[PDB]
């Protein structure tokens, strides 16, 4: 009659690393490192994202003609932009503080699109039909759907001075442009003046733009430029535009609703009818593990990103069988 | 092992025991068999469960954090943003890998301690009514049916009930 | 005769967490987490702070009339500003690089206030009595005490060109303003000129300001603005002001003495006759513990802030009594 | 426990011992009483004092660090400043909590080791002049007055001075 | 020590043993001498080598990282860059110093465990053919030439080959 | 006959710290903290660095006359600049985005220097011999070797309009200047015009400079300034300069080749014929240890910097001899 004390063994090939010995074969272990993803852009807690397609943030927010599919979207969990978009500023120019505007839109959960200066009620003494072949649509010249290129009307460009009060109880994003023609002939030919000015003033924003006429390289068959500008209007503030020429007037504006957890990501993964709590540019993550090596850019409730290839924690014993 | 039990005076493991980590192996007139000690195994399961749980709990949920854009005149700020992101990633990588290493070692040491302590319990029960053959087994100096074996397992062995028999057999 | 070996026990309810077991009742323990504070703004090693009251940093440094109580303070351990101050730029305008000036003043331990351009010895051909109802004091119109609104004198605004050499062996903070009237009538009516200029030049600072006349929204019953500007003058450098109008001239300047450990905090806690080595916006901390969860903003010698609710370290044994 | 002493073969603690952590309990003809072993207890106090001291010393004094202001066109830099502050806070929180967990476990293990080692010391002193009853006590096979008890406490027990008596009483 | 061997029931170290960490000391009719046990010492060398190697491996190579310049209107960004650099330096300093402290303690504990386990091995070999004098030595109850000594060293001692002799000498 | 079990001891004075006890004398230990360096600037994997001498980055890249020794260097492992250089912008002015240009050059491994606008083939109607005593060389007046001070030729300053296309397949660094004379007499006396302009335009860079005439403090016996400007030209883009005066034209340009591991350091250590894998401002590090307390600024493959004075890890036992 005998009794013995011993310990478990099995055919487990699970290996972990220890401080005294690498590659220790153990009986039971748990992997703490998530490396799998579905390779698709999914909904975040049911709410779908905003796919920009071939449109950039500038093209989406300025109303590029090839981005009309994006106007109907006014709520999303996050924003997907292709790594290098195709349809951005169709008329060349400099977008002032573009990255800051991207950062502002990264914390937006929804907005309300409304025409702040309706195209057929605001400038009775100005022409509102200016288009360009550089911003073409369906083969014909066109222009941004959120801006209005004021040109000459009956041979005169009167002094315009409009304003808007914030009747929306939220922040209102306003965008406009300033035209810079290539030569003096097109300048006088378009605005009937030689020394024009644009003036935008709010309670705490104040800037004055002067057109700079010079010979510039061709960009999309255009020698003139249009510098783009934007501002945030607090609830209750009034914005004042005064111009006598070279003003790309605002047409539509956006009443912003803030929200956390959203952001702008660059991804080529396709959208799918999937739902997840964690989204990365590589794909959605469906896991409850504390670590992941899929991607450092995360949206939602994700595991903490690490550069590790293996994080296996032993629960059982050193497997010493037969 | 730190406590000399696992891969120590007990040389190998038992594939025939499939219901627990630390257990027994009895062979009497009624037959032999393996059986896992449920108290020690359950204590190990509770402790290791709480350890992994603590590791996961100290890793709070990573919420939304995306990259940022910088224009051509913001290279210093772009490189600072990268330095921050890369630095935090490096620190969290180091923390995870080092933690897993050290606590893996301490987990194996924990099992070794559980086996050593179980052996010392059974030894403290049997006393001189059995001799300590190697490999962590006890050779009984008296008769031990399934009643007596199960008395040793649940830690209720009766020492005086066999002292006469064992003292006679020890000659 | 018997001897036993055992261990201590007591009625301690101290509990700590372990890796194998939570809520372990132990015999002795030490708390490493400070959570208490006195809820008051105290002196830092005997030196009292600078309470701004209803005045902002801009209002304090520009000489707002409702901030005369703050002129006598020229040394402090740190600066307290109310979360949203009331009396800042009483005459509306844009304060250029306001946050950078705040950061500069965060490392200042003391300064010397002196009138760099005495109000009655510098502009014999200009008027130095301009006041506004927007910067009122005791019900009557007034103006900043560190600036001088140069207006018309006997119907002319001559070309002024003054300068100052740094005879103080320290950095000298200089502030000035540029006036932007609403219409042309007040412009010509105030400065007798139609196209004025301001020019400030140092050895490495150089800027030229042009007045921008436009219709702006009312802020504190004012349509005109005053853009505020500042600069640091190294020891030995000379600053040159040249103007023919629209110059809010400097009156007083500040010779800065640098110092570490100071800063600007937002707090509603009241000042008291207490002394501490550690100050937070919630209150002063009197502790020698390595951690604290009171507030992340600290001044002086403080414990390291953590988000933890409990950091108790066991010194005794597992309490297993009776 | 890792070393099977505390909450092991010694099942509970003594509220009657109020002058130390690890101690004794003697009962002879002259009476009984508790008394804490001062050498082992003092060693534990020194080691744990140095441990807490090391923890505090590795946490250097946090000096002045206040927030920063950013205008309406500096949202990226504001969010970078926040990312830095929040990141460092998260790392220091993780460090503190994890350190306290692990070193709490190692402190209890340290006490368990001290008790086990003390028991092994007394056992190595007594040898076969006393039998090992359970719960970590020794039943003397000879007479042991306060002189002999205090000889066992300070680690100066005389084995041959009672070998005849114990060998007679062991019958 | 955690395992009561080093600075425990074995009080001091042997300067006369210069070929290893843990070893023996035999004195028979043929003479005396020191000799290091190569298996245990080699295991300790492997484990500690892998430990230091792991520490170095988790410290990845620091590549180029230089300071940055900022003009007079970039004091906030300069102070943010400094905050980042100083913060990462503080965290890495804390990590290094704390790691070295704790793993130093665990290394000494590891040696203590190796000595305790070696002593328990030799004891489990000799059984009652020798008595346990203090300081971790064994006094043989029989004759043991260099053949027998080397049989004890490499863990191949023969217990029944001397049971008659030892039982006679134990009187 | 007896056998004993014991442990090693020696005369080692090595001490380490433990969690339970400080200053523990041990038998064997390994130091993990590198504190030694050679105090010299060495080659990085065979490639030598770029010592600027008494020249700053601005002086080196603008072609300061006292920096001709630096023109022959077109490849380096890193850049050494003296803590405060002597020969920078010899003609006073403001260098726009100087720190950003430093950061750009920190990731440059080599470049090709070529005269983009040869001095004797580009401006047949302008003078290209302007020099200054403030930028003297060998006691005589001189000027930058990478810029060309266009002055008056036969009493006229015609309208110049040049351009350059990127025929180099790499980024091309272009530098130029804008002159600001002190008074009107030197303005008209130098450029034959009263209201001049400079215009630099690329596909995405566009700026227009206007000369500002004012009385400025003397810097190196000069009251006028020269504002310095630069830009990066992508492969394939065309840059256009249009000017009628006050243009410090570009002479030489740089085709940039990017590279990682380089940087700009401030050091007074001397160059030597040494090679190392790790370079710090204090000196080169030759070590395989994981930590170092020499300097936080590193170049190459270095140990991780820590503030520690001692990091010794015990390998042996507690030394308890005799
Ligand atoms: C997203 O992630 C979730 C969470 O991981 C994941 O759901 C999980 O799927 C696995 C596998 O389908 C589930 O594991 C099973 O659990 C059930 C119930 O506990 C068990 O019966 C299974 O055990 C064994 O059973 C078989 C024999 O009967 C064995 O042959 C087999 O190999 C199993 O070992 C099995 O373990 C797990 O329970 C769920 N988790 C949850 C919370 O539901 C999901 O699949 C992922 N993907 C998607 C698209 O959701
Ligand atoms: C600011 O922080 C300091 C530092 O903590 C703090 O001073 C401390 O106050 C406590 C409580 O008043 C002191 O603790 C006492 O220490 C004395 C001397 O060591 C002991 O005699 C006391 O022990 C017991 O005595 C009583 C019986 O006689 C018991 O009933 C009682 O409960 C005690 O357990 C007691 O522990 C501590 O010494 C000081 N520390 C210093 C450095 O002075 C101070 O109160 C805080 N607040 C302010 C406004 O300064
Ligand atoms: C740059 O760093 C490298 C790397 O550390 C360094 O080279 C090293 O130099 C040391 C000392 O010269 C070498 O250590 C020696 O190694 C040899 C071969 O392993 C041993 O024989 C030596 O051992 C002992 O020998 C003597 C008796 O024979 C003893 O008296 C003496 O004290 C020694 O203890 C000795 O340990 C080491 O091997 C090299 N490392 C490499 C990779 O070559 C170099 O010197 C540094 N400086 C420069 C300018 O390169
Ligand atoms: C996201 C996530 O993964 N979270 C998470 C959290 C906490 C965990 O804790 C554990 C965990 C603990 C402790 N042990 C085992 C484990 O690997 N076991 C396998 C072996 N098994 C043995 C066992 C031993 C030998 C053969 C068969 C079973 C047993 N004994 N008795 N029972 C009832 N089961 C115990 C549990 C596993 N996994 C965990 C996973
Ligand atoms: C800022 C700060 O708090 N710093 C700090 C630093 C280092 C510390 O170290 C310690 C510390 C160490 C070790 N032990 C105890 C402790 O809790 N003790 C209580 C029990 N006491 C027992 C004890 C045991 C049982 C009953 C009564 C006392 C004893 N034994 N002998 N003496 C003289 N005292 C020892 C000390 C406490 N506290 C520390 C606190
Ligand atoms: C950059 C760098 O330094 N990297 C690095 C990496 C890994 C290391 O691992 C070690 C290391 C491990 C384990 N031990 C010793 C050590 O200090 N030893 C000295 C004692 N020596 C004993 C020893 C003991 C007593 C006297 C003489 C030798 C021995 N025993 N047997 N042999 C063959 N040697 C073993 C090795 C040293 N150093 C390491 C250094
Ligand atoms: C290690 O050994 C275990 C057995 O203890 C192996 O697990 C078993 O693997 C077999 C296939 O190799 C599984 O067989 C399947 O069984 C189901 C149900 O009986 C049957 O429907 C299937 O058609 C198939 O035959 C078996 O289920 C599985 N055991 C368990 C409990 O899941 C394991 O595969 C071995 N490891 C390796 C690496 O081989
Ligand atoms: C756990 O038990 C301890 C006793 O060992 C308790 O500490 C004691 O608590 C009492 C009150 O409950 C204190 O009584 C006071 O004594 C002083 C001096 O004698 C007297 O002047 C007061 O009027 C009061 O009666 C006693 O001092 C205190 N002991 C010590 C050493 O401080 C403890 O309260 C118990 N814990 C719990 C949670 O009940
Ligand atoms: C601790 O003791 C060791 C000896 O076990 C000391 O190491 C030895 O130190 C001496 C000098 O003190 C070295 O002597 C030299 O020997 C070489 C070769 O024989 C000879 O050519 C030289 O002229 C010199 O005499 C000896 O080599 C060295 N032993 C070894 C193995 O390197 C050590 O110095 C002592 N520690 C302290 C702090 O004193
Ligand atoms: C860890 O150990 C296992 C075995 O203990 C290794 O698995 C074997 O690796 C060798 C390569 O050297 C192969 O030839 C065998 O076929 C493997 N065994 C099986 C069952 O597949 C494993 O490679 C080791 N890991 C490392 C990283 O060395
Ligand atoms: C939107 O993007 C498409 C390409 O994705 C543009 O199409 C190009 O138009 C230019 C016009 O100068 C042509 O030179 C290219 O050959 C066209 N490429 C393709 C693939 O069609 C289109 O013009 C863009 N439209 C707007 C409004 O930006
Ligand atoms: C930790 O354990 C203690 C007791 O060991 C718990 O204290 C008791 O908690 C229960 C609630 O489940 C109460 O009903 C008792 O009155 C408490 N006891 C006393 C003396 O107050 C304590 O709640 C446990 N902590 C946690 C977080 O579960
Ligand atoms: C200082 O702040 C007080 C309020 O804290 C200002 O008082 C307000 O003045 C405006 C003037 O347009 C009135 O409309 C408000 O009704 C006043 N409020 C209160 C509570 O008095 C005061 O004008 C400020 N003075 C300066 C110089 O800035
Ligand atoms: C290069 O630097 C040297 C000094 O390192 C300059 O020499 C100084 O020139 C100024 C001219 O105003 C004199 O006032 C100093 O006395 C000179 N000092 C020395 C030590 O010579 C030199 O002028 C600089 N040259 C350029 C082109 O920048
Ligand atoms: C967007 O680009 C893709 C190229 O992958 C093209 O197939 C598609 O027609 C484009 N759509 C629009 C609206 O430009
Ligand atoms: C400051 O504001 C408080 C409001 O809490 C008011 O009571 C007090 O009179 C104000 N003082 C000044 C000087 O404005
Ligand atoms: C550089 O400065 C040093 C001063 O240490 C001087 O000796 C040397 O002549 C200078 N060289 C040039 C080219 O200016």
């Amino acid at each position: 009659d005998t009794i013995c004390i011993g310990y478990h063994a099995n055919n487990s090939t699970d290996t972990v690393d220890t401080v005294l010995e690498k590659n220790v074969t153990v009986t039971h272990s748990v992997n703490l490192l998530e490396d799998s993803h579905n390779g698709k852009l999914c909904r975040l807690k049911g709410i779908a994202p905003l796919q920009l397609g071939n449109c950039s943030v500038a093209g989406w927010i300025l109303g590029n003609p090839e981005c009309e599919l994006l106007i109907s979207r006014e709520s999303w969990s996050y924003i997907v932009e292709k790594p290098n978009p195709e349809n951005g500023t169709c008329y060349p120019g400099h977008f002032a503080d573009y990255e800051e505007l991207r950062e502002q839109l990264s914390s937006v959960s929804s907005f309300e699109r409304f025409e702040i200066f309706p195209k057929e009620s605001s400038w009775p003494n100005h022409t509102t039909t200016g288009v360009s072949a550089s911003c073409s649509h369906n083969g014909e010249s066109s222009f941004y759907k959120n801006l209005l290129w004021l040109t000459g009307k009956n041979g005169l460009y009167p002094n315009l001075s409009k304003s808007y009060a914030n009747n929306k109880e939220k922040e209102v994003l306003v965008l406009w442009g300033v035209h810079h023609p290539p030569n003096i002939g097109d300048q006088r030919a378009l605005y009937h003046k030689e020394n024009a000015y644009v003036s935008v003033v709010s309670s705490h924003y104040s800037r004055k733009f002067t057109p700079e006429i010079a010979k510039r390289p061709k960009v999309r068959d255009q020698e003139g430029r249009i510098n783009y500008y934007w501002t945030l209007l607090e609830p209750g503030d009034t914005i004042i535009f005064e111009a006598n020429g070279n003003l790309i007037a605002p047409r539509y504006a956006f009443a912003l609703s803030r929200g956390f957890g959203s952001g702008i990501i660059n991804s080529n993964a396709p959208m799918d009818e999937c739902d997840a709590k964690c989204q990365t540019p590589q794909g959605a993550i469906n896991s409850s593990l504390p670590f992941q090596n899929v991607h450092p850019v995360t949206i939602g409730e994700c595991p903490k990103y690490v550069r590790s290839a293996k994080l296996r924690m032993v629960t059982g014993l050193r497997n010493i069988p037969s | 092992g730190l406590f000399g039990a696992i891969a120590g005076f007990i040389e190998g493991g038992w594939t025939g025991m499939v219901d627990g980590w630390y257990g027994y192996h009895h062979q009497n007139e009624q037959g032999s068999g393996y059986a896992a000690d449920q108290k020690s195994t359950q204590n190990a399961i509770n402790g290791i469960t709480n350890k992994v749980n603590s590791v996961i709990e100290k890793m709070n949920t990573q919420f939304t954090a995306v990259g940022k854009e910088f224009n051509k005149l913001e290279r210093r700020m772009e490189n600072l943003n990268k330095k921050v992101d890369d630095g935090f990633i490096d620190i969290w990588t180091y923390n995870a890998e080092l933690l897993v290493l050290l606590e893996n070692e301490r987990t194996l040491d924990f099992h070794d301690s559980n086996v050593k302590n179980l052996y010392e319990k059974v030894k403290s029960q049997l006393k001189n009514n059995a001799k300590e053959i190697g490999n962590g087994c006890f050779e009984f100096y008296h008769k031990c049916n399934d009643e007596c074996m199960e008395s040793v397992k649940n830690g209720t062995y009766d020492y005086p009930k066999y002292s006469e028999e064992s003292k006679l057999n020890r000659e």
